[PDB]
C-alpha cells in the first residue's frame, strides 16, 4: 500500500494533486492553480491504515537517551554498541499506549541505539 | 446457454492444477461439468444470481494450501457443491486459525 | 453494532485501471479469478479503487463472511458502486470496491 504525501508546484509551491490521465488510463500529479504537472509515482490515492499499524521507530527519537527523568538498566546492553546503561519507556501513541509495548534506548552518546524487544 | 458451459469448463481447468487429477488418475472433465450442475440444481436460476458458488469452487480447487480438496473429487460433486465455507473446512490449517 | 470499521485492517484508495495487472501484487493471483471469467464489463468497473483488508480475528470471531460485506455494501450505495473481494477460504481478506461507471 504505501504512504502518499505532500508535494509542492514547482511553479507556485503550491500543495500537487493526483489526476488521472483519462486517455492512457494512467496517474498524474498536477497543481491546482497552474497546469504544472508531472506523471505519479504511486498509484495508490490515499491509504487509511485501520488498525493503525506503525512504525513507532519514527516517533522514538535518541535525544530522550539522555533524559533524566528515564529509567536506566544496566541489565540490557546496547544491541548496537553493547553497552549495559539503556533507557526504558513505553510508546505514548494511542495504538501503541493501548498495547503498552515498552521500547529502549541505549544510555551512551551518538550510539543512541534505540530498540523494543 | 454458454454461461454454464464456460464456467464448469473453468471448473474442469480448476480440477486439473498440480496433476493431482493425474497423480489420482482420474477424468475432471466430467467432473467440473457434473460439480457446475451439482451448484445450478440448488442455486435454480438461469444466469446463476450466486455463481459465488462456482467463482468459489474453481478458486478453492485452485488454493494450493488445500490441495487434499482438490484430490477428494472420495467426496463425491453432489455435496461439494453445497458446502458451507466454500468447502475449505478440509483445509485443517486455516480451520483451525478460524477455530 | 458492527459496522465495516470494526472488521477492517487498513484502507487505500488506488488507482487500479486494470485488475488483470492490479497494482497490488498480494491481490494479483486472487484477483485473475475474478478477472479471468469477469461476471461484469471491464467498461463499468472504475480505474479508482477503495482497497479494504479486513482483520481475520474480527470477522471470524463473528463468522462474517466476505459475501455478506459485498451484498451488504452493493446495497448500501448501489448500482453506482461495484464490490469485488477475495475468497472466504484464502490467506487475506481483501475487498476490492470500485465505482460503477
Ligand atoms: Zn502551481
Ligand atoms: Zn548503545
Amino acid at each position: 500500500p504505501g504512504f502518499v504525501g505532500i508535494r509542492f508546484c514547482q511553479e507556485c509551491n503550491n500543495m500537487l494533486y493526483p489526476k488521472e490521465d483519462k486517455e492512457n488510463r494512467i496517474l498524474l500529479y498536477a497543481c491546482r492553480n497552474c497546469d504544472y504537472q508531472q506523471e505519479a509515482d504511486n498509484s495508490c490515492i490515499y491509504v487509511n491504515k485501520i488498525t493503525h499499524e506503525v512504525d513507532e521507530l519514527t516517533q522514538i527519537i535518541a535525544d530522550v537517551s539522555q533524559d533524566p527523568t528515564l529509567p536506566r538498566t544496566e541489565d540490557h546492553p546496547c544491541q548496537k554498541c553493547g553497552h549495559k546503561e539503556a533507557v526504558f519507556f513505553q510508546s505514548h501513541s494511542a495504538r501503541a499506549e493501548d498495547a503498552m509495548r515498552l521500547y529502549y534506548v541505549c544510555t551512551a552518546p551518538h550510539c543512541g541505539h534505540r530498540w523494543t524487544e | 446457454d454458454s454461461v454454464r458451459l464456460k464456467c464448469r469448463e473453468m471448473l474442469a481447468a480448476a480440477l486439473r492444477t498440480g496433476d493431482d487429477y493425474i497423480a489420482i488418475g482420474a477424468d475432471e472433465e466430467e467432473l467440473g461439468s457434473q460439480i457446475e450442475e451439482a451448484i445450478y440444481q440448488e442455486i435454480r436460476n438461469t444466469d446463476m444470481k450466486y455463481k459465488n458458488r462456482v467463482r468459489s469452487r474453481i478458486s478453492n480447487l485452485k488454493d494450493a494450501k488445500n490441495p487434499n480438496l482438490r484430490k477428494n473429487v472420495n467426496i463425491p460433486p453432489d455435496l461439494f457443491a453445497r458446502m458451507t465455507a466454500e468447502e475449505m473446512a478440509s483445509d485443517e490449517l486455516k480451520e483451525m486459525r478460524k477455530n | 453494532h458492527t459496522t465495516l470499521r470494526k472488521v477492517t485492517a487498513n484502507t487505500a484508495i488506488y488507482y487500479d485501471p486494470n485488475p488483470q495487472s492490479t497494482v497490488v501484487a498480494e491481490d494479483q493471483e486472487w484477483v485473475n479469478v475474478y478477472y479471468e471469467m469477469p461476471d461484469f464489463d471491464v467498461a463499468r468497473i472504475s480505474p479508482w479503487l477503495l482497497r479494504v483488508e479486513l482483520d481475520r480475528k474480527h470477522m471470524t470471531d463473528r463468522k462474517l463472511t466476505m459475501e455478506q460485506i459485498a451484498e451488504k455494501i452493493n446495497a448500501g450505495f448501489g448500482d453506482d458502486l461495484n464490490c469485488i473481494f477475495n475468497d472466504d477460504n484464502a490467506e487475506k481478506l481483501v475487498l476490492r470496491i470500485r465505482i460503477m461507471n
